[PDB]
């Protein structure tokens, strides 16, 4: 999967021979939950690695255990790049070149804000409806949800969480200084501040 | 009186208009409503203590 | 007064012609960070040099130096 | 009767002491309770401290305002190991033998280590080595000399539990737990004679007191109850944890004394051990922080005295101060070198106490009568009792009656009060200097221009602060020891620091050039502008051909005293032979006639003889911030007070000529004719073609590479040297053609905002453009900008500007110049950062040293750092360029004054 | 909104399907609800928040069959000035002055 | 840049001659075409495409 080129291929049998003989299959998966949590969790051992592999290794390709098989091929290709440079094949990518730098402007940032806020609403809406089932029991049949809904939204929730995060400049992700107050002295400044 | 970055300005020129400018500020006194039911009431404070 | 007189020129420690037109001494870490290294102990220090002079036979001849 | 603090002797509080210094036993575990009538019988004001509007205390009344809190105690039912001494307790326990009290050493061994205790009684560092050797030697033994050795088990530690791997059946090694009671009863056997052989004291710090038996309670005043919004009492952390102590304590005594199920004692004991550990230090090791029901960790004692933001750097060692002002500065060279202008608005908000005695009684009566409004008024009056009476409200007449000597009036600042001045950052020593107040109408501080190298100030909005000392001892001290005139020479190097700046130097040149004939009207007008005050001796009119008029040298000569003989070559010379034709006529004669060859003068060899400037011209070798050997000599030979008048009168003189004579710079000052322009152009063509030839040599593999560097770097190294010559070669052409008699080069050669390098950089090549050493490499994959062909290492491609600032930069070249200009911007703000921290190190290491009267530098522990200061004995503020007395100067000076007559 | 889609509750009858969002016009209801149009100049002077309502339709899916989508507001989203949906878009010079 | 959905892109290249990953050696095959870092397909002649 890495490469069919013989010169590059001869530098991988070494690495292969040293470790693949010691660890068989699926026991490395066991070692993750071992190394993660020190203290006997026997059942939990396998399952912790599932959490770690799926929620950390390349989450842009997938989150289910079936998606692993795809990242597999992907991970190989990434590794290849490293090995050839030690043999000399390319020229180190300078990270200040504007081809590999992209700006996330005001549009895309506000999406990340709206997503978390809308998530909190849906979660608060679920709990409320459940806490209205035991004390009210049965109402009119097809108009159960059609009233359960409106009583259990309290709209102010989504609204406030949008303002207070944008007006203080401390976003939920951890970034700060996202919003500044528009510097208004002498026309040239405002126009300059917008860019 | 102009050494090391100072500048001398014609007196008459100031006095006829050059570089005159105005500063502005604005205050925002509101009317808070306490939860207990009382309110502020903007009245001339009665000469008391 | 000894502390202040030695800590004042560090502020006025501007550049020099770092790329001189010379050959022999090369990259000896001049500037303000040099002063910091001698003021501290540090067994290790970056780019050491030792100077060797010669006696009265090797003093004026290329093949013997 | 008003003593001062001699010493401080630290130690350990004994249980015995804690009972007398306690005011009451705290027993009720509660706080206030509730919203009205806050008085309990345990932890609150049970003769402990007052905080409420209720006067009750321990008999002394003494309301909450100004009432030092009193301590309490808690009689702990069982002994408790102090966490802070744990590590030391180990050193004591496993180094001595149980039941006896001996240090497990024979008498002989003990006897001889006594003699190492008197020889080491001052150096804390080298005694710690000797304690640990005893420590290490005792730990590896099992044979006490006073119990016959019955097999001594070994101790354990970490974090606060102890064990002993004994034997009891036949060969077992069970781990018997250790209780504080057990430990305590074993330490009281160690006799008092042995504590010096350990790390303790017999009277101040007994070892058994390390096991806490009584806990002293902090007073009420140190435990304030902050309020949250407006009705919530967010209790203090100390109070809560103390309350927690009494709640477990109270159940403890009742639960063991009545029923004894044994099991409870084990759990309850360690919890108390756990709990006390948090009170001493909440950030301890191995101890879950006991928080309040909110998530906020409690800051106990070890987070109170310290925790990187406690009470040394925060409120003790640094404060804002009173009696100050802060504003912008603007220049005015018409006041004396030490005076300062204070805006009249600031003068009325700052006062000084005066203490009327008998000779200024008349003056002050008028001041206090004038009230707080007019300028010579007053604000307060202080009676001998101490109550300050404010002169504002409705009348000031009845105050200004018979004043009665001994009172004190706070008058506004008048002309002559001493005031300091600060720039802030206070880098060198000279940044705070005492000035003399002069008051003028407007709103800036006026600072005389030569005092603006020491502050390192400019004038584009920089702000300065001024504070006014008050007490008579302090005020006097400031005027005698810190005034400006005592600081013309800098302690860093042997040279003058306060001197002429930009216009002062350049104007001095125009006044003293060959042919500066000033008509009679001007001379007369300018001696009245420079303070000096002469009688009817302008005399005698050197040239009367055109009109009766005056040579420039004689007007300048009216300032130097009548005996200064000095001679030195200066910067403006350009003909080393004509200087030397005159250099022998001073040696072999020492007093010639002025007429022969001194009137065959040069413009660069300053010759002054007995108060008369025969030959030479004045530039930055007389005045100025760097070395000037005229102002220098006049402060050594003729005290300090003379120098300020000579400095002051030179300034106002030199300015008056420069103003009335005209000193502009136009745009034609940088212009060269057509022939000289073509001369530069052929140089840039050849230099480019030389670089091309080297590149072609690199391609064909005939390189001939330099020794050290690799082939790729040899190419670059050769190229940079080729172009640096070509830029400087163009500069030689610029220093050759445009004459020395225009108003721009004049500024460059004398030293008044000059460098010949930038005047040439305005009419010739700029040169290469570098970034921290290498040439421009950072760009696209194979080139710098996208306007050149990929793979061009040529001169023009890799950043070499050919056009000057006059003719104008092209788009490629202009962008290259920006890359070189950002370098200077970034650096200057970064270099300051490392300097400031570095200075804090050396100040906090050397501030203790003083010079004793016998000339010896001693540190505060009497360890002599240097026999005869600084390789004796001349102070760097008064020494001559590293040397001392200077025999070469003294000989010529005294021999000339006597032989000349 | 297409990522969440369907979700819970623990009672197996009900469900809620997420429909389509429409973005209204900038309006505000003060004390004693009276919906009136808002302009930017008026908003900055009295401490308001220049925003527009967000309306979502939710589909009660009982036992599998759909019977009645209901559109219900959720709150207020801050609209950028001189953007597309804000009332100042493609307005003539004389009307901006007025 | 504004933004364009990945759908219309992928198809249009593929329809025009992009040879899917199922055929590669690859090196040395005069290949590797990338779409936002995602290695999808190969082609035949570089200058042509
Ligand atoms: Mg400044
Ligand atoms: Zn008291
Ligand atoms: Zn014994």
């Amino acid at each position: 999967a890495v490469s069919d080129d013989p010169r590059i291929q001869q530098v991988l049998f070494d690495n292969l021979e040293d470790a693949s003989d010691i660890s068989t299959q699926e026991e490395a998966l066991d070692y993750i939950g071992r190394l993660a949590l020190p203290g006997q969790p026997k059942e939990y051992r396998l399952r912790r690695a599932e959490h770690i592999i799926d929620n950390n290794l390349l989450p842009h390709m997938g989150v289910d255990p079936e998606n692993r098989r795809a990242k597999a091929y992907y991970l190989g290709m990434m590794a290849l790049k490293v090995l050839e440079l030690s043999l000399g094949l390319r020229g180190e990518d300078d990270k200040d070149h504007y081809a590999n730098k992209r700006l996330k402007l005001a549009g895309d940032l506000l999406k990340d804000l709206f997503r978390v806020a809308f998530g909190q609403l849906v979660k608060d809406m679920q709990y409320q409806m459940t806490k209205t089932y035991q004390r009210k029991g049965e109402r009119y049949t097809f108009e159960n949800i059609q009233r359960f809904v409106r009583n259990s939204i309290r709209p102010d929730v989504l609204s406030e969480r949008i303002e207070h995060a944008l007006a203080t400049g401390s976003w939920p992700g951890g970034r700060t200084g996202v919003s500044q107050l528009l510097d208004r002295t002498n026309y040239m400044s405002t126009l300059s501040h917008l860019r | 009186y102009n050494m090391e970055d100072a500048v001398i300005i014609n007196k008459a020129s100031i006095e006829r208009g050059l570089a005159r400018s105005t500063f502005f500020r604005t205050y925002e006194a509101e009317e808070k409503r306490y939860l207990g039911g009382q309110k502020d009431n903007f009245e001339v404070p009665s000469p008391n203590i | 007064v000894a502390a202040q007189s030695i800590g004042e020129p560090s502020t006025q420690m501007t550049l020099n012609t770092f790329h001189y037109a010379g050959v022999a001494e090369i990259n000896v870490t001049l500037g303000l960070p040099r002063i910091i290294e001698i003021v501290d102990a540090r067994k290790n220090p970056s780019t050491p040099i030792m100077t060797v002079y010669l006696d009265e036979e090797h003093r004026y001849d290329r093949d013997k130096a | 009767m008003k003593k001062v603090i001699g010493s401080i002797e630290f130690g350990i509080l004994s249980p015995q002491e804690i009972r007398k210094m306690s005011a009451a036993e705290i027993t009720v575990p509660d706080t206030y309770d509730d919203d009205g009538y806050p008085i309990e019988g345990g932890l609150m004001d049970k003769r402990l401290g007052v905080i409420d509007p209720g006067l009750r205390c321990e008999t002394c009344g003494a309301r909450a305002g100004e009432c030092p809190g009193h301590f309490g105690h808690i009689e702990l039912a069982r002994p408790v190991i102090h966490v802070g001494f744990a590590k030391t307790i180990h050193r004591v326990l496993e180094s001595t033998c149980r039941e006896c009290g001996r240090i497990k050493l024979t008498d002989e061994e003990i006897e001889e280590y006594m003699q190492k205790f008197e020889v080491m009684g001052d150096r804390k560092g080298a005694v710690d080595k000797l304690i640990k050797e005893i420590h290490k030697k005792a730990k590896e033994r099992m044979v006490c000399p006073h119990c016959g050795a019955p097999q001594f088990p070994i101790k354990f530690e970490r974090p606060t539990i102890y064990w002993e791997l004994r034997k009891d059946e036949e060969g077992n090694e069970y781990k018997h737990r250790m209780m504080p009671s057990e430990v305590r009863d074993r330490l009281e056997k160690i006799p008092d004679k042995d504590l010096p052989l350990l790390g303790l004291h017999p009277e101040k710090s007994r070892p058994e007191w390390m096991v806490l038996t009584v806990l002293p309670v902090p007073p009420v005043t140190m435990r304030p109850s902050i309020t949250l919004e407006s009705g919530i009492r967010a209790e203090d952390d100390l109070t809560h944890k103390l309350v927690d102590i009494i709640r477990i304590n109270n159940r403890l005594k009742s639960n063991i004394e009545a029923g004894a199920p044994q099991l409870i004692i084990e759990d309850l004991w360690d919890l108390l051990q756990y709990h006390v550990t948090t009170y001493i230090n909440n950030e301890t090791s191995g101890v879950p922080p006991a928080k309040h029901k909110s998530g906020r960790p409690l800051k106990t004692l070890a987070q109170r005295l310290k925790g990187k933001e406690g009470r040394f750097r925060g409120n003790l060692s640094g404060k804002r101060v009173n009696f100050s002002a802060r504003t912008v500065i603007s220049p005015d060279p018409m006041i004396s070198i030490n005076e300062v202008g204070v805006p009249l608005a600031v003068a009325m908000e700052l006062t000084v106490p005066e203490k009327v005695t008998e000779f200024n009684y008349e003056k002050l009566k008028q001041r206090v009568l004038n009230g707080p409004e007019k300028y010579p008024g007053a604000n307060y009056v202080i009676d001998p009792e101490g109550r300050r009476i404010r002169l504002m409200e409705s009348n000031r007449e009845l105050i200004a009656e018979k004043l009665d000597i001994g009172w004190t009036v706070e008058r506004h600042l008048e002309d002559g009060d001493v005031v300091l001045f600060n720039r802030q950052p206070s880098l060198h020593r000279m940044s705070i200097m005492a000035h003399r107040v002069r008051v003028m109408p407007y709103r800036t501080f006026r600072l005389n221009l030569p005092v603006c190298p020491p502050y390192n100030a400019d004038f584009d909005g920089d702000e300065m602060n001024l504070h006014v000392p008050q007490t008579e001892e302090a005020q006097a001290e400031a005027k005698i020891l810190m005034e400006v005139q005592n600081h013309i020479i800098s302690p860093r190097y042997g040279g003058p620091l306060i001197a002429g700046i930009q216009d002062h130097i350049s104007g001095g040149y125009l006044l003293t050039r060959e042919g500066a004939y000033f008509t009679r009207y001007e001379v007369e007008q300018m001696l009245m502008f420079a303070g000096m005050d002469v009688n009817e001796l302008p005399e005698p009119d050197k040239y009367e051909n055109g009109e009766p008029l005056w040579s420039g040298k004689t007007i300048f000569s009216l300032l130097l005293p009548d005996d200064l003989t000095i001679w030195y070559r200066n910067k403006l010379c350009d003909e080393p032979e004509r200087c030397e034709a005159l250099e022998k006529l001073i040696e072999e004669k020492l007093i010639p006639d002025p007429e022969e060859v001194r009137k065959l003068a040069y413009d660069g060899f300053v010759y002054i003889q007995n108060g008369k400037l025969l030959s030479g011209a004045v530039d930055k070798k007389a005045y100025g911030r760097e070395d000037g050997k005229l102002l220098d000599i006049i402060v050594r030979e003729y005290g300090v007070e003379r120098a300020r008048q000579f400095l002051d009168q030179v300034t106002k003189l030199t300015i008056w000529v420069i103003t009335h004579k005209g000193f502009t710079t136009a745009i034609d000052d940088e212009d060269l004719p057509q022939e000289a322009i073509d001369r530069i152009h052929e140089i840039i063509r050849e230099a480019e073609e030389k670089v091309q030839r080297l590149i072609e040599a690199y391609k064909r593999g005939e390189l001939e590479p330099l020794p050290g560097k690799t082939l790729e770097e040899t190419l670059e190294s050769k190229i940079m040297a080729v172009l640096a010559e070509a830029r400087d070669n163009a500069g030689k052409v610029a220093e050759r053609y445009l004459g020395m008699n225009n108003h721009a080069v004049i500024m460059a050669k004398t030293g008044a905002r000059g460098k010949i390098l930038n005047i040439t950089q305005m009419a010739a090549m700029l040169g290469q453009q570098s970034i921290r050493g290498k040439r421009l490499y950072r760009g696209y994959r194979g080139r710098v900008l996208t306007h050149f062909k990929p793979g061009d290492l040529g001169a023009r491609a890799r950043g070499f500007v050919t056009n000057s600032y006059k003719s104008g930069l092209t788009p490629q070249e202009y962008f290259f110049h920006a890359m070189g200009g950002r370098e200077g911007l970034v650096d200057t703000a970064v270099r300051t950062a490392q300097s400031g921290y570095m200075q804090r190190r050396l100040i906090n290491a050397l501030q203790d040293l003083k010079v004793d009267y016998d000339g010896t530098v001693r540190d505060p522990t009497g360890i002599i750092v240097q026999f005869k200061y600084g390789e004796d004995g001349v102070d760097p503020m008064k020494s001559w360029q590293g040397k001392t007395v200077d025999v070469d100067r003294v000989i010529v000076r005294t021999l000339l004054k006597m032989r000349g007559g | 909104v297409n990522e969440f889609g369907e979700v819970v509750p623990d009672i197996p009858n009900f469900k809620v399907k997420f429909g389509k969002i429409r973005i209204g016009q900038p309006e505000f209801q003060e004390a004693q609800g009276q919906r009136r149009p808002l302009y930017p100049m008026d908003a900055r002077i009295r401490n308001l928040t220049y925003s527009a309502p967000l309306y979502l339709e939710m589909i009660p899916v009982v036992n599998g069959i759909e019977q009645e989508p209901v559109e219900v507001r959720i709150g207020e989203l801050p609209i950028m000035l001189k953007s597309k949906a804000c009332r100042l878009y493609g307005l003539s010079d004389e009307e901006l002055i007025k | 840049t504004t933004g364009i959905p990945e759908r219309e892109v992928r198809e249009y290249l593929m329809k025009m001659g992009v040879v899917p990953i199922e055929e590669r050696r690859p090196a040395p095959g005069l290949y590797r075409v990338y779409l936002n870092g995602v290695l999808i397909g190969t082609v035949e002649d570089g200058r042509k495409l």
